[PDB]
């Protein structure tokens, strides 16, 4: 069975150096024809190839990033490394470790992919969310919650209403900080009579808020 | 770079239906050795890409015979004879002959359902937000089909572009619809300089935009 | 340049 595990620092500041390690098994990079390389994918974006290193230390780099990139190996330890100097927020991505051979027998293709490692590049400090209850403007009613200006991810947002509700919680996005929103749609008889609470947890800032939506 | 152009980038289909995706390259992807390293990958959410097809037309392991590839030079196609539930995801073509190795932008193979108009809800800034000097207006546009929607923010009648952030969900697992949230963020002073706030959406389900609005003075 | 293939 062939395995590939990426490891990295998780969060990194702009201008500092990214160092990535791939640790593999079920094959050796001393096998002539064999190579290991790297592909990245920004959240919700396409795949971009970075570099490939061969059994004999020949490499290819993505030429648009060549001044930033250095690929290396340790065949004895079953490891391959990638260094990206002076990163910026656009270098935020899931980084995949991939095997590829240059002979038919050994598999000339991207068949084996690691599960990938998320690297976030940000100057932000740990910041607790501002949680804002969104009340309807003056047979089913829609309520909302706005979770604004937090770092790092994740936030968990759950609703406490009072029998048949539809929840839409939207993927976070950057504003050096994150913002998320969520809607709940309940029956008319449910509100205002009985309370409805937006529940937000941001573990990194020790944040656990239960926000009641107060009618207008 | 060798540009890999996929057509379309969003392909709705019914189950049982045929599908096909085009891939055209900037240059020939024939290697010096005479082979054509055109590959096709499928990526599902949370998971890494999986190999489907190598060297233009060859099915990889575990790939059912409903899948096929064809083409030569700069023009390629992947086909699925009958689409099944497991086939839904992001398909990428890929060239591996020239440096750098390049993927196309990705093609979302998505589900078809009956048209559904959005449910639109507008929310004024919270008392909480105003207290701390900020003013966001939020618009939820929920459970629509198809995914194409035109959202516009209007303040005192006129369109507003700056300070808008949008978030979209993936196709809903339960009802196959799409949802969208839009937030317009102003300073508190800017917010109190204006009275009429509108979230306006156009969707193929009507010829007239869905209009939701409030008046700051009436809150 | 082109990628390595035998």
């Amino acid at each position: 069975q062939v395995t590939l595990k990426e490891s990295g620092p998780g969060i990194l500041k702009p201008s500092q150096t990214l160092s990535l390690t791939c640790s593999f098994s079920g094959f050796s990079l001393s096998t002539s024809g064999m190579g290991v390389g790297w592909i990245r994918q920004p959240s919700g974006k396409g795949l971009e190839w970075l570099a490939h290193i061969w059994w004999d230390d020949d490499r290819s780099y993505n030429p648009s990033l060549k001044s930033q990139l250095t690929i290396s190996k340790d065949t004895s330890r079953n490891q391959v490394f990638l260094r990206i100097t002076s990163v910026d927020t656009a270098d935020t991505a899931t980084y995949y470790c991939v095997r590829r051979a240059h002979t038919t027998v050994l598999g000339d293709w991207f068949a084996y992919w690691g599960q990938g490692t998320l690297v976030t590049v940000s100057a932000a400090k740990t910041t607790a969310p501002s949680v804002y209850p969104l009340a309807p403007v003056c047979s089913s009613v829609t309520l909302g919650c706005l979770v604004k200006g937090y770092f790092p991810e994740p936030v968990t947002l759950t609703w406490n209403s009072g029998l048949s509700s539809g929840v839409h919680t939207f993927p976070a996005l950057l504003q050096d900080l994150y913002t998320l929103s969520s809607s709940s749609t309940v029956t008319s008889s449910t509100w205002p009579s009985q309370s409805i609470t937006c529940n937000v947890a941001h573990p990194a800032s020790s944040t656990k808020v239960d926000k009641k939506i107060e009618p207008r | 770079d060798v540009l890999m152009t996929q057509t379309p980038l969003s392909l709705p289909v019914s189950l049982g239906d045929q599908a096909s995706i085009s891939c055209r390259s900037s240059q020939s992807i024939v290697h010096s050795n005479g082979n054509t390293y055109l590959e096709w990958y499928l990526q599902k959410p949370g998971q890494s890409p999986k190999l489907l097809i190598y060297k233009v037309s060859n099915r990889f392991s575990g790939v059912p015979d409903r899948f096929s590839g064809s083409g030569s030079g700069t023009d390629f196609t992947l086909k699925i004879s009958r689409v099944e539930a497991e086939d839904l995801g992001v398909y990428y073509c890929f060239q591996g002959s020239h440096v750098p190795l390049t993927f196309g932008a990705g093609t979302k193979l998505e589900l078809k359902r009956a048209d559904a108009a959005p449910t639109v809800s507008i929310f004024p800034p919270s008392s909480e937000q105003l207290t701390s000097g900020g003013a966001s207006v939020v618009c939820f546009l929920n459970n629509f089909y198809p995914k194409d929607i035109n959202v516009k923010w209007k303040i005192d009648g006129s369109e507003r572009q700056n300070g808008v952030l949008n978030s979209w969900t993936d196709q809903d697992s339960k009802d196959s619809t799409y949802s969208m949230s839009s937030t317009l963020t102003l300073t508190k002073d800017e917010y109190e300089r204006h009275n009429s706030y509108t979230c306006e959406a156009t969707h193929k389900t009507s010829t007239s935009p869905i209009v939701k609005s409030f008046n700051r003075n009436e809150c | 340049a082109k990628f390595r293939h035998d």
